[PDB]
RNA sequence: AUGAUGUCAUACUUAUCCUGUCCCUUUUUUUUCC
């Protein structure tokens, strides 16, 4: 997984190249590839990434969404505006809430 | 050194020479060429000629047998000398049956080399 | 000069077969002697006789023919005086003569 | 022998165990016969334990042949055999016997002079 | 070995047999551990040095094929006067390094 | 508890094979008990001791270093209690 | 190389190159290598150092090492700890002309900078000691066991089991008085961890040279029932 | 408690500053001591050297 | 002809909760005779059960057809068991009286 | 199986049972990256005395006996086993017979390191707990009624005796091997006494006379097995005595060499090891009769089938005709020819140990 | 102002490892018969 240091590591390097150099700060880590480095960044450190709790407004999005295009997260993420992996282990929280 | 580590070290000899690879002529049998005997041993009490040759007899034709039983009460004592019709067939025999459990008891084989009559 | 460490105490046997070497308290050692082809002097490994609690006054090789070896240590045993609260075992301890003995055919040495 | 981290369990219970009574009068064997006492030992035991434990018996046979026994550390061995609170009235009430068996002149004990 | 403190010594008396290396083990000193200005030879106890055990590494336990010795500290301080040095248990490492191939390979 | 008793363990070993040795819990007593000791045995193997001793005093070195052997088993009065 | 074999050889070889060329050069490629990550390879460099030294003479190899023990990084600081320790091992008896050199860069360690410091140049002065044992370089291992002294509560495994061989090897270079004169206050402490370790020094100290001490144990006055004070002692003569 | 019987062996610091011969030596636990006037005379004599300061400090020591 | 850990009695678990005792039975029966049943109680051990067969056939053969059946929306995961410890001593009273029993019944001494 | 199911832990109102969860870190253990297992064998080494031996070897144990346990889950098994029981010292006197139920079968065992591991911990099993634990918890096992567990009882039993020392051993053995209910205790003391010679080595010298009279009521014995098993003690007992000890063994010179002549199958066998690790061990005016007696035997037992027969002339004829007393031309005539003839063999190359 | 608890990785220490070797595991209804 990633640890803090790592993370805060990655956010200095991005700050300062940029978010296209990713074969340089995945060379500035030990056990990282650029493709890692990539997906970390923009899965959880963006800081336009957002992770506070859900108006209930997102709730019914997500709700009628995931029944409008359903097991599409990666589409249905973007309308509404958190990550996918959110969206659906959110989504499962409601659903078992519920249940 | 009881009959059942006799057992255990004749399979081990074959299991050996297996992961040495010896060619069939180099083979530790090859030392018994000239002899058709085998002895048996460990058999139970009550085997008699007519079951160790239905059971023997799987390998060859059986020329000669010779059931080794105490004189005073004619019982066996568990042990046989049994002469095939061929030595090779005495060659199967020895790699074939030394092991098997006849009615718990597991007996065992292997070639005599100069068998003197009784 | 150290207290359990043989030296003190040198001991010889008549017929001249072994040394015994003593400390003054709880340790003694056992060399044997011999001849090789060449007839130089040859020794052994040492045996052992340490024993605890025991003062050492003397030690001497007892005259024995062609028997095992045989060494008579005086001795004392001041491990009770000094568990004896008021005194008494400090007096009414007394020495003992004991004979040690080799045992060549079986090589250890026995009290 | 050749470990230090290991203590003397031995000398540990020899601090930390309850003794019998009578075992400080130490006992010499050349005054004792013991042929006599053989059969008391077999049968006490024999009914501490509802049945017979030749080994036991012998246990005790073999260490008091010694020339003079430590009463402490026969308890002990038969501290685990016995139930432990057995052995110390079993010690505490033979080896009394034996200083009996010991001053009498025959060397045998007075239970067997009256009986 | 100073190295690791799992292990222990025989530590009984001293004898006259001369003390063996295995070929892994060759050059160093059997308690500092050194490498260097070997001084006196080692003895071994008779008992540590009966039949099977005659002719082996004092360390490792293989085959021994030269003279162990000890270092000028250990004969200054006087490490030498303890009676056989030899290990006389295997430790973790050697049967854990084993397992951890037998099971590899 | 666990190191309490292993290291009492390996100095109940140090001491039993070397009298002398002290631990934790070793009294005023038994330290200069054993500390007397050693000094009689030392004067006995010191051949310059013994004279200084035997001249001081106006014995025999034979009737010294008797009695130095015979106070060498309660040179400092008897035990604590 | 995962094989002692081939490392041991290989230092050998840095010193015979050593000996063919100068030492200058073959020594910086050294003090660079102390710049690594990996301990074996530093490990296996210092004794490179140490070996370098000892073919050609100390006099060449010392003010290299002694400046490199400016740089600002904590391996290369223990490496040249460690390479003196290797060094003064080898040198044995030629140690008395560099003792007084090197003690101003081991108390500034012993000052610490690392637990690692105060270990490793606690094995210096044992082997510095061993080595300079009967010539009279006694005034500056007694003031080098003022730093070695007060590691003594520690409880690191490797720190204490330093300072205990420092505290031998001093021992037989300074003797045992002083270390008895070290030892004597905290025998009997209140407290029972520096009962502790005050036993486990005096142990060591008392059972070699345990006859050197009868001339030196302190008077100590008998009391009510017992009579403490060894008299044959103060006859006059 | 017997623990609170050789608590009623520990003198009071006073108590020992007075019988002992140098009482500028005694410090405050050394009542404490299994062994106090043996301590105490053992911390007076000529040229011995005094526990370092740090064993009862709470951090350690250059740390 | 069979493997020795192989046992007259296996170990459940993937049970509905609460399951009826009768289905149980039955469900298990579809192979022979049950020996006897236990369902754990405390929640930990709720939702599997031990199984006791009479026949070691029956037992090895229900071990071989139904693991991997699947009921109330799970498979029923099974396992044969290590009886390999004791849990109370034998009872040396009534097993001497029983065995006097047998001795004094057939006069075999 | 209890680790699946999570629920709170003060649920669990028992801390026995928190700490039985806890401790269940024995999975971290046997499986496990290396960084896992170091930090748990640590963890479980540190709380070892507040856990207590109780839920510990009632954890640790049926893995051990677990059937489908490999090798390195049982090495890692018996390294904790070896841990706690050194920081647990007197605690496992109740766990001592499981303890050794479980690790005997190491010493029985093909592979060397179980072996020498095995022998260790029972080695710090009887330092731990003392002698009387050991003798009364593994007394009822002398006389078991299967071979197994006399077999390994019996060299559990010498190596309680090489690590607490023979001569507090000694009573308890002269009681088991002279036990005359059942002979089969005497043949397990017998073999404990062999097995102490096997192990102890060089030490049985200063009890060498103690052993030997322990032992030599079984060479007269009837019953045909212990006597064979006491003539192997013997032999055991000479090799670890080698040059001593033979005025010790003085008494049973005559009970072998009468029992070589009218003895015939595997008793020979025995009887002939015995001699042959006596005759080194024996004065020049003795061995030469001895000798050129047993020579005659060895020649005709040249041609048995037997492969312990033959591996035993094969020794024997390395000592007997191989000593100072004898004469070159009489090994060049008699020995050679059917040497030659009967033992250099394919079979035998095959063999290990005759190799 | 340095507390213990830590399933936190990092940093370090040990000329530690990475070649060392299987040989005393043979244990059961004695059984190779002129
Ligand atoms: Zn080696
Ligand atoms: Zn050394
Ligand atoms: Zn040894």
């Amino acid at each position: 997984v990633w640890r803090n240091t790592e993370d805060e590591i990655l956010k200095a390097a991005v700050m300062k190249y940029g978010k296209n150099q990713w074969s340089r700060i995945a060379s500035l880590l030990h056990r990282k590839s650029a493709k890692q480095c990539k997906a970390r960044w923009y899965e959880w450190l963006d800081p336009s990434i957002k992770k506070t709790e859900w108006s209930r407004e997102e709730e019914e999005k997500l709700l009628h969404l995931a029944k409008l295009m359903p097991t599409q997260w990666r589409t249905i993420a973007p309308i509404i505006g958190r990550t996918a992996a959110q969206c659906l282990e959110h989504y499962e929280f409601l659903l078992d809430k519920a249940a | 050194m009881n009959p059942l580590t006799k057992v255990k070290l004749i399979n081990e000899l074959n299991e050996r020479e297996v992961q040495l690879g010896v060619a069939d002529k180099v083979s530790w049998h090859s030392e018994y060429k000239d002899s058709a005997w085998i002895f048996l041993g460990g058999l139970p009490y009550e085997l008699t000629e007519g079951d160790i040759i239905c059971v023997f007899s799987q390998y060859g034709e059986i020329v000669n047998i010779n059931l080794v039983r105490d004189k005073k009460t004619g019982k066996s004592k568990g042990f046989c000398f049994l002469c095939y019709e061929d030595q090779r067939s005495t060659i199967l025999a020895v790699d074939n049956f030394n092991g098997i459990k006849i009615k718990g008891r597991t007996i065992r084989v292997d070639h005599v080399s100069n068998y003197r009559a009784p | 000069c150290r207290r359990i460490v043989p030296g003190q105490f040198l001991a010889v046997d008549p017929k001249g077969r072994a040394v015994m070497i003593s400390a003054i308290e709880k340790q003694k050692l056992v060399y044997i002697l011999n001849r090789d082809a060449a007839a130089r002097l040859t020794i052994s490994s040492p045996l052992e006789a340490h024993k605890a609690n025991t003062l050492v006054y003397h030690v001497v090789g007892v005259d024995v023919g062609f028997e095992n070896p045989m060494f008579a240590c005086l001795e004392m045993d001041y491990e009770e005086a000094d568990n004896d609260p008021t005194g008494e075992a400090a007096a009414n301890t007394q020495q003992t003569l004991t004979f040690y003995e080799l045992d060549l055919g079986l090589n250890h040495v026995v009290r | 022998e050749q470990d230090n981290r290991f203590s003397n369990k031995q000398k540990k219970l020899l601090k930390q165990l309850k003794f019998a009574e009578c075992l400080e009068k130490k006992v010499d064997m050349s005054k004792v016969n013991l042929e006599v006492i053989k059969p008391w030992i077999t049968k006490r035991v024999t009914e501490i334990l509802g049945f017979e434990d030749d080994v036991v018996i012998e246990f005790i046979f073999n260490q008091l042949e010694v020339k003079n026994p430590d009463s402490k550390m026969m308890q002990i061995n038969l501290t685990g055999f016995l139930n432990g609170k057995n052995a110390r009235e079993f010690m505490g009430e033979l080896w009394p016997l034996l200083l009996s068996a010991q001053e009498n002149i025959a060397g045998i004990p007075s239970a067997f002079l009256e009986l | 070995a100073k190295h690791h403190p799992d292990l222990i010594f025989c530590r009984k008396q001293a004898g006259v047999a001369i003390g063996r290396l295995c070929e892994k083990c060759d050059g160093k000193c059997v308690i500092c551990d050194s490498y260097v200005r070997p001084c006196t030879l080692v003895r071994i106890c008779d008992e540590c040095n009966y039949g099977s055990y005659q002719g082996r590494c004092v360390i490792c336990g293989g085959p021994g094929v030269s003279d162990a010795y000890y270092c000028k500290e250990c004969t200054i301080q006087e490490k030498d006067r303890d009676g056989c040095p030899k290990i006389v248990n295997l430790g973790s490492s050697k049967t854990d390094l084993f397992y951890e191939r037998k099971k590899y390979g | 508890m666990t190191d309490r008793y292993t290291i009492h363990s390996q100095l109940e070993h140090l001491q039993s094979k070397y009298i002398g040795t002290g631990h934790a819990d070793t009294t005023k007593w038994e330290w200069l008990v054993n500390q007397h000791r050693d000094s009689y045995c030392s004067y006995m193997g010191h051949f310059d001791l013994l004279n200084y001793f035997a001249i001081a005093e106006n014995e025999s070195k034979a009737r010294v270093r008797f009695n130095l052997m015979e106070k060498m088993l309660q040179p400092c009065g008897p035990p604590a209690d | 190389a995962h094989k002692k074999a081939i490392r041991r050889a290989t230092v050998n070889t840095f010193g015979y190159i050593a000996k063919a060329i100068g030492p200058h050069d073959v020594l910086a490629t050294l003090l660079n290598n102390l710049k690594v990550q990996e301990r074996q390879n530093r490990v296996c460099t210092t004794v490179a150092i140490a070996i370098v030294a000892e073919t050609c003479s100390p006099f060449t190899v010392l003010p290299a090492l002694m400046n490199e023990y400016r740089v600002p990084e904590l391996n290369v600081q223990n490496g040249v700890l460690k390479s003196l320790s290797f060094l003064f091992e080898y040198i044995g008896e030629m140690g008395k002309d560099y003792i007084y050199a090197v003690t101003p860069l081991l108390e500034d360690a012993l000052m610490d900078r690392d637990l690692v410091h105060r270990q490793t140049a606690s094995a210096v002065v044992q082997h510095m000691s061993l080595g300079v044992y009967g010539f009279g370089c006694e005034d500056s291992l007694n003031h080098l066991l003022n730093y070695v002294w007060p590691n003594v509560f520690e409880t690191s495994p490797h720190v204490i089991q330093a300072v205990m061989g420092a505290l031998e090897g001093l021992r037989v270079a300074i003797g045992p008085c002083r270390m008895l004169q070290y030892c004597l206050q905290g025998l009997f402490h209140p407290a029972r961890k520096v009962r502790d370790v005050y036993w486990k020094i005096y142990n060591s100290i008392y059972i070699g040279s345990q006859d050197a001490l009868i001339a030196h144990y302190p008077r100590i006055y008998n009391d009510d029932k017992n009579t403490y004070i060894r008299y044959e002692l103060d006859y006059i003569l | 408690s017997k623990k609170k019987l050789r608590r009623m062996n520990r003198f009071t610091v006073a108590e020992l500053k007075q019988l002992v011969a140098r009482p500028d030596v005694v410090e405050m636990h050394d009542v404490t001591a299994q062994d106090p006037k043996l301590l105490v005379h053992l911390k007076a004599t000529r040229n011995s050297v005094p526990v370092p300061r740090h064993w009862c400090f709470k951090r350690k020591y250059l740390q | 002809r069979l493997p020795p850990e192989v046992n007259r009695i296996l170990y459940i678990r993937n049970l509905p909760y609460k399951i009826t005792a009768e289905e149980m039975y039955d469900i298990f029966g579809k192979y022979g005779p049950i020996r006897q049943i236990r369902v754990g109680n405390t929640p930990e051990t709720r939702g599997t059960a031990y199984v006791v067969y009479e026949d070691i056939f029956d037992a090895k053969n229900a071990c071989d057809h139904l693991s991997g059946f699947n009921v109330c929306n799970r498979y029923l995961v099974v396992l044969y068991y290590n009886a390999n410890r004791a849990f109370q001593k034998m009872d040396t009273k009534k097993k001497e009286e029983q065995l006097k029993l047998l001795k004094e019944k057939y006069g075999i001494n | 199986d209890k680790l699946l199911v999570d629920v709170d832990e003060s649920t669990l109102s028992p801390e026995e049972q928190k700490e039985r969860k806890i401790m269940k870190l024995l999975l971290k253990i046997k499986n496990g990256t290396p960084p896992m297992r170091k930090a748990a064998l640590r963890q479980i080494t540190d709380k070892a005395r507040e856990f207590g031996a109780g839920p510990l070897f009632n954890q640790i144990l049926p893995l051990l006996m677990s059937p489908t346990l490999e090798d390195q889950e049982r090495h890692l098994l018996v390294k904790v086993i070896d841990r706690i029981l050194y920081k647990l010292d007197d605690l496992v006197r109740p766990y001592v017979h499981k303890i050794l139920v479980v690790i005997e079968p190491l010493l029985i065992d093909e592979d060397y390191y179980a072996r020498v591991e095995g022998r260790e911990i029972i080695s710090n099993l009887a330092k731990a707990a003392g002698l009387a634990t050991m003798i009364s918890t593994m007394r009822p096992d002398i006389d078991n009624m299967d071979e197994y567990v006399r077999n390994t009882t019996a060299r559990a039993f010498a190596v309680v005796a090489s690590a607490l020392g023979i001569p507090s051993l000694l009573p308890f053995l002269k009681a088991v091997c002279k036990s005359k209910k059942s002979w089969q205790a005497r043949h397990t003391g017998i073999k404990i006494v062999q097995q102490i010679a096997i192990l102890m080595g060089c030490a049985i010298l200063p009890h060498l006379r103690s052993l030997v009279e322990i032992i030599e009521h079984g060479l007269v014995d009837e019953q045909q097995k212990v006597r064979t098993i006491s003539a192997l003690a013997i032999a055991a007992l000479a090799e670890a005595a080698t040059p001593y000890g033979i005025e010790s063994f003085d008494s049973v010179l005559k009970p072998l060499w009468k029992g070589i002549r009218q003895h015939r199958g595997k008793g020979l066998a025995a009887f002939l090891k015995a001699i042959g690790y006596l005759i080194p061990l024996m004065d020049a005016e003795y061995a030469n009769y001895y000798t050129r007696e047993v020579m005659l035997i060895l020649i005709r037992e040249f041609q048995s089938p037997d492969e312990e027969m033959k591996k035993i002339v094969l020794k024997v004829v390395k000592q007997c005709c191989g000593t100072d007393g004898v004469e070159a031309n009489y090994i060049k005539t008699e020995i050679l020819p059917p040497f030659f003839k009967h033992f250099w063999q394919h079979r035998m190359a095959l063999d290990r140990r005759n190799y």
